[PDB]
RNA sequence: AGGAAUUCCCAGUAAGUGCGGGUCAUAAGCUUGCGUUGAUUAAGUCCCUGCCCUUUACACACCGCCCGUCGC
């Protein structure tokens, strides 16, 4: 859920640095588990496009 | 429910509220690459191996 | 050369069937000694007593219980007699018997208490391997002491039968009863 | 009761039997015991486990003589004053072979090689083969009283029999004929042989 | 196998009036209870008295398979020997506690063995290890059959409160059970716990 | 169907000391009792005390399925209402007994309905029709299982001795039974009697 | 073999044992040295009981205003 909510926050363009610091910390610590779950595939695709585009 | 094995990755700290147990991060020895937070009673350091009867319960939950 | 405890019990044949307790039971080739009396400083630093051989730890913890403290040679001979009796009765390596007894006697989860004046509540918690070994040794020594008290039976035979029953996993032993009740209370408090 | 040869108190006590027990012996493996008592039953116990493994009730009188085969832990023979020597053996719940003797059986011995069973009843000493079940190869009497005990020498050929008439008879197994005699002051209840023929011990009626 | 009965919250305590010491009763000491703002109606030695009469005369104690513990309100633990003969009438009963509570022990007149002895807290130390520990209370909605809870060959601990009001709550019990749909006295509760036990264990 | 129990040989009487009227109690009246040489120890009112407490508190009675009768040594026959509450404390119990003997009966505190009243001898006349009488004592060589003696839908009369020493013997009892091989108290005999009849009649 | 309450204690530490001295104070059924044997658990939090402080050296990096009352 938080990854979906983070996607909305980056697109609005408000408080990007705090969310980006929060976002990158979750991805590293759950890197092994996130890869296995196929349900999270669409979320990362949307996150991948938004994150680099906004920064 | 089969017996589970976990390895301690990071030692967080002592609860204070819940006696004097230690919150630790544990990752399962299976190739599932999962990781949860558990409460340990007694001296524990990084690299220890823990035996879990129940792998579903989480230390910090609502 | 091969180092054998008391000159007759080998350590190569000893194997540990628990992966969690492999790093906290010192019985293998590096920790093999002739006698359980080394006069080291194993209480100097945290976690260092994991390097002390398990037989010396059993000797130390058998001195605390039901004795005037400071008499180590008596405890060494008690341990030697117990090992001899175990070998006579069961016919296998007493070191394997002791290792299996310590593996079986150790609780896996305990109950952390939150206590007020009125009532006390519990939460089931994990137990570290070092505390597993400590409680296993403590329970075996206490069970042997309690069995030996006010009976025509010397401490050596009670210790021998306690290790035999714990290694077998039988419920006739003190440590198995304590471990089962602790896990039962932890299960009830999940 | 199990005892240590250097202790003072029994290591293990077995409470299964109800009346007096008179015969007890180990097995081929050194961790089980077979016992026979006067309650017409014979029980097999485990030493480390401290419990009775198995029981048998197939005899009609006092059971006072028993032997266990050295080759196999499963095979052992039980004799009684009921005129029957029943071999309780293998891994089953009943006797596999039985043998009839004309007098109460004082003692039984199993010859290690060849499966020969020697049984003593009254004056008679009877030899039975296990290649063919219940085959009396030879029955012999050289005593003028009841035969008490039967012993085997270190060599397979020599065999000794003691009785109540102050007289011990030494036979060859090959010929089944007496080759020597020994004469004593009192009736020989026990006859014991050391390694080779180093020491001969005879225990009497009196002290 | 045995049955362990622990009397929780016994109202056994000693007070002095005039030159004499006697156990605190609600009726005999009505005036002094009103003094110091102590609420009346808790000084009830009778509940322990009626409960004790049922245990010590029960066939299970007669056969030697009953052991009784008393935990008073002042956190004092008392061991009850099965060979003890408790006073049947109220007055001389109170003399025993006044004898017991000051001298900390009671020796038999015709026997060298002690009969009543005060020991170290907590009571959980003195149970056989591995025994099951169950309490009795009406607050449980479900009525449980006593015969079903009886172990075949293991000791078990049953805790009965010795108070007219209140709920049994001690640390060592693992389950709470009710065995009747009606509120009953502690003494009768002692009866229905024991009377099921002899029939399972073959004492008739 | 209903269980009727009569307490035979009860030791209930009132004596005069000073200007006040007090129940004849053994302990309280050692000085008076020794005079005239009548035997001490016979006056044992407390046996009636705990017996009523066990009987009245039993689940059968609050079900409406119990009747208790008192036949004292001085040949007084007493009825008790099932709604009656027996005092737990002994002297309050001796309080109520005193007013019965002189005032012949007692009304409820909140109503005119009768809780206690002494009626005419014999007790056999008030028994319901088609009821058979059974006696209880230890001396019988054969022990009777109480579960066998219960009738399915017939009222039943049992006699329990409330006296100190002796044996029950009354004319209207048709048969005599024993319930155990041990010497039991009248309270426990009342305790066991009420216990067995409970499950058979569907009361739990 | 000593209840309820309460006191003390983290490494040659707790506990046991012997052997000396009486030293310008104190010390006699006491006081102090010396040696021998020698352990179980713990190396961390402010949850209770409290104690000591604070809330105005500009590398990189991090962070971005404690509040209220009465007097003059
Ligand atoms: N039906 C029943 N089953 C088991 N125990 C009972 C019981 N009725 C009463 N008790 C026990 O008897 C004691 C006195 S009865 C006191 C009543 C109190 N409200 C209560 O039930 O707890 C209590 O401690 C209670 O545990
Ligand atoms: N085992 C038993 N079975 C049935 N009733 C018994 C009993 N033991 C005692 N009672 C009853 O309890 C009362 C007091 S006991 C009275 C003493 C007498 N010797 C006896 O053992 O019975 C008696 O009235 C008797 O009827
Ligand atoms: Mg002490
Ligand atoms: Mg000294």
């Amino acid at each position: 859920d938080i990854l979906k909510l983070f996607n909305e926050f980056i697109q609005l363009g408000s408080d990007v640095e705090l969310i980006c610091r929060c976002l990158f910390f979750l991805l590293r610590i759950h890197f092994g588990q996130i890869t296995s779950n196929q349900m999270l595939v669409p979320v990362i695709e949307k996150l991948r496009e938004t994150t680099i585009s906004k920064v | 429910q089969p017996i589970k094995l976990a390895r301690v990755t990071k030692v967080l700290g002592r609860t204070g509220s819940q006696g004097q147990c230690t919150q630790v991060r544990v990752e399962f020895m299976d190739d599932t690459s999962r990781s949860i937070i558990r409460n340990v009673k007694g001296p524990v350091r990084e690299g220890d191996v823990l035996t879990l009867l129940e792998s579903e319960r989480e230390a910090r939950r609502l | 050369p091969d180092i054998k405890l008391f000159g007759k019990w080998s350590t190569d044949d000893v194997q540990i069937n628990d992966i969690s307790l492999q790093d906290y039971i010192a019985v293998k080739e590096k920790y093999a000694k002739y006698l359980p009396h080394s006069a080291g400083r194993y209480a100097a630093k945290r976690f260092r007593k994991a390097q002390c051989p398990i037989v010396e730890r059993l000797t130390n913890s058998m001195m605390m219980h039901g004795r005037n403290n400071g008499k180590k040679l008596m405890t060494v001979r008690i341990v030697k007699h117990a090992f001899e009796i175990i070998h006579l009765l069961t016919g296998e390596n007493p070191l394997q018997v002791l290792v299996n007894a310590i593996i079986n006697s150790g609780p896996r989860e305990d109950s952390t208490r939150i206590g007020r004046a009125g009532t006390v509540r519990r939460q089931a918690v994990d137990v570290s391997p070092l505390r597993r070994v400590n409680q296993a040794i403590w329970l075996l020594c206490t069970g042997a002491r309690e069995a030996a008290f006010r009976n025509i039976k010397t401490i050596a035979e009670c210790l021998a039968d306690e290790l035999i029953n714990a290694a077998k996993g039988s419920s006739n032993s003190y440590a198995i009863k304590k471990k089962d009740e602790l896990e039962r209370v932890a299960k009830s408090n999940r | 009761q199990l005892f240590d040869i250097s202790g003072r108190a029994p290591l293990r006590q077995f409470e299964g039997h109800t009346k007096a027990v008179h015969t007890v012996d180990f097995t081929a493996d050194k961790y089980h015991v077979v016992s026979g008592a006067d309650d017409y039953t014979v029980k097999l116990w485990d030493i480390p486990n401290s419990k009775e493994i198995l029981t048998f009730k197939e005899h009609s009188d006092y059971v006072r003589c028993g032997c266990a085969s050295k080759l196999n832990p499963d095979l052992f023979i039980t004799g009684s004053y009921d005129h029957t020597v029943k071999m309780f053996d293998a891994r089953t719940s009943e006797s596999v072979l039985s043998v009839e003797h004309g007098q109460p059986v004082e003692s039984v011995l199993l010859f290690p090689s060849g499966g020969l069973l020697v049984s003593a009843g009254g004056r008679y000493v009877k030899v039975w083969d296990m290649l063919k079940g219940g085959q009396l190869l030879v029955s012999l009497k050289n005593h003028h009283k009841t035969v008490t005990c039967l012993c085997l020498s270190s060599s397979g050929q020599r065999l000794l029999s003691g009785s109540l008439d102050r007289k011990v008879k030494v036979y060859s197994t090959t010929s089944y004929k007496v080759v020597h005699s020994f004469d004593y002051a009192a009736s020989i209840l026990s006859l014991a042989l050391a390694h080779e023929d180093e020491t001969i011990v005879v225990g009497m009626t009196n002290g | 196998r045995r049955l362990i009965v622990v009397l929780e919250g016994a109202s056994l305590e000693t007070v002095k009036v005039g030159k004499t010491y006697e156990l605190l009763n609600c009726d005999k000491h009505k005036s002094i209870l009103l003094k110091n703002g102590r609420d009346p109606g808790e000084a009830r030695p009778d509940i322990t008295h009626q409960s004790l009469l049922m245990l010590m005369d029960s066939p299970l104690n007669r056969a030697g398979l009953l052991q009784v513990y008393i935990h008073t309100q002042k956190n004092v633990l008392i061991e009850v020997n099965p060979q003890t003969r408790i006073p049947r009438t109220f007055d001389r009963f109170c003399g025993l506690m006044v004898q017991l509570l000051h001298k900390l022990s009671v020796r038999a007149a015709d026997g060298p063995q002690k009969l009543l002895k005060v020991i170290k807290n907590p009571v959980s130390d003195h149970f056989p290890v591995g025994c099951m520990k169950v309490g009795t209370s009406f607050s449980i909605p479900v009525v449980s059959d006593v015969r079903e809870l009886v172990p075949s060959s293991d000791p078990i601990v049953f805790v009965v409160g010795a108070f007219a009001h209140g709920k049994v709550s001690v640390e060592y019990t693992e389950k709470m059970v009710s065995i009747s749909n009606y509120p009953l006295s502690a003494a009768l509760t002692c009866a229905k716990l024991t009377t099921a036990f002899e029939e399972v264990w073959g004492v008739i």
